[PDB]
């Protein structure tokens, strides 16, 4: 009933301003029955509500953030946005946009976001983006093979197999932060040993912060 | 500013079990309390609003009760896809605030891991570093011991592990351990081995390769 597509840089430098946008599909951002919300969650920390905005102009921002945050609605694009000034490492978080429906019998005003976007990670750092290097995990009834995705920044990378055709048996591990300050992960898949001679396996690694896409063929020997 | 205290922080229960999660706000909030489910990498989903109202599309095994300063989310029959972190959220006064969450994991039968070892690619060696990867696939429970040995000498301090979230259908885990060496150290030794101890294995499982064979 609503789709919420989030966009914005995944890397922001300290003291600079973080901006995110939520593109809304399926309802109008000028409809007076909805309000629009941002929420965030730092890695391993709790959820923190940021605020709500109504098209009619009524807003309310968390007192923890009100002195640094603004929100706006762009009617021409059916979007709404978040602006957060003077960011620090405390502002590294996944940011969620959400829609709510005003209903004072079951909720105080603007306080029940009930359709959320899937979230976008923003990392506050002075470091530049770096795209990954991708190496094969070659196969030795069931065989395992994979791709090692090494030395990238910031998160995330996405990994698909055979351009998305291969999904059964895939495990893409959560990234680990190395002592170098760069991330690494592996993506693996188990397949029939009888397939290794005739099926081509390619891992597709996408790193949006660096506009990097890398394909790696994974074969025996 | 209203503080939400959820309990427990984490729990494990078998398929079919009745699960109970409690939330206590720091002041009375009438019935203005919502419950959310957050599966890894998915949009957080509203399960229950205003203490007891099941949201549209949510299965009826989820139910909320309580009012005032004590609220309960019950999962009446745990299903494998219910692996998630659950949160309470008060909607009584601004700002809305959330409990710190309850991590729900699924208990199931013991499943031994399948083990695989991967040598460093020749392409990586040109970079001066050698990564050796060990894979433990589709096991339960999550606890496992993975030791690296190079020419049967135990390694310490030069590996990192990563574990997948619990699988939403078979409730298993998979795990990678990655050994990082300089190319020079990698070429000074022959036998590279990952040794796996796990409750599903009667004795440890060792996978190995010989460099250059």
């Amino acid at each position: 009933q609503v789709q919420l597509e989030e966009s914005g840089p995944g890397l922001v430098k300290p003291s600079e301003t973080l901006s995110l946008t939520c593109s809304v599909s399926g309802v109008s951002v000028t409809s007076d029955i909805y309000y629009w919300t941002w929420i965030r969650q730092p890695p391993g920390k709790g959820l923190e509500w940021i605020g709500y905005i109504f098209y009619n102009g009524d807003t309310n921002y968390n007192p923890s953030l009100k002195s640094r945050v603004t929100m706006s609605i762009d009617t021409s694009k059916n979007e709404f946005s978040l602006r957060l000034t003077s960011v620090t490492a405390a502002d590294t978080a996944v940011y969620f946009c959400a829609r709510g429906t005003e209903d004072l019998g079951y909720c105080s005003s603007g306080s029940c976001p009930n359709h959320w976007g899937q979230g976008t990670l923003v990392t506050v750092s002075s470091a530049s983006t770096k795209g990954p290097s991708v190496f094969p995990l070659a196969p030795s009834g069931t065989a395992a093979l994979g791709c090692l995705v090494k030395d990238y920044f910031p998160e995330p990378v996405t990994v698909s197999w055979n351009s998305g055709a291969l999904t059964s048996g895939v495990h893409t591990f959560p990234a680990v932060l190395q002592s170098s300050g760069l991330y690494s992960l592996s993506s693996v898949v188990t397949v029939p040993s009888s397939s290794l001679g005739t099926q081509t396996y390619i891992c597709n690694v996408n790193h949006k912060p660096s506009n990097t896409k890398v394909d790696k063929r994974v074969e025996p020997k | 500013d209203i503080v939400m205290t959820q309990s427990p922080s984490s729990l494990s229960a078998s398929i079919g079990d009745r699960v109970t999660i409690t939330c206590r706000p720091s002041q009375n909030i009438r019935s203005f309390l919502n419950w959310f489910q957050h599966k890894p990498g998915k949009a957080p989903k509203l399960l229950i609003y205003a203490a007891s109202n099941l949201q549209s599309g949510v299965p009826s095994r989820f139910s909320g009760s309580g009012s005032g300063t004590e609220f309960t989310l019950t999962i009446r029959s745990l299903q494998p896809e219910d692996f998630a972190t659950y949160y309470c959220q008060q909607s009584y006064n601004t700002p809305p605030t959330f409990g710190q969450g309850t991590k729900v994991e699924i208990k199931r039968t013991v499943a031994a891991p399948s083990v695989f070892i991967f040598p460093p690619s020749d392409e990586q060696l040109k970079s001066g570093t050698a990564s050796v990867v060990c894979l433990l696939n589709n096991f339960y429970p999550r606890e496992a011991k993975v030791q690296w040995k190079v020419d049967n000498a135990l390694q310490s301090g030069n590996s990192q592990e990563s574990v997948t979230e619990q699988d939403s259908k078979d409730s298993t885990y998979s795990l990678s351990s990655t050994l990082t060496l300089s190319k020079a150290d990698y070429e000074k030794h022959k036998v590279y081995a990952c040794e796996v101890t796990h409750q599903g294995l009667s004795s440890p499982v060792t996978k190995s390769f010989n460099r250059g064979e």
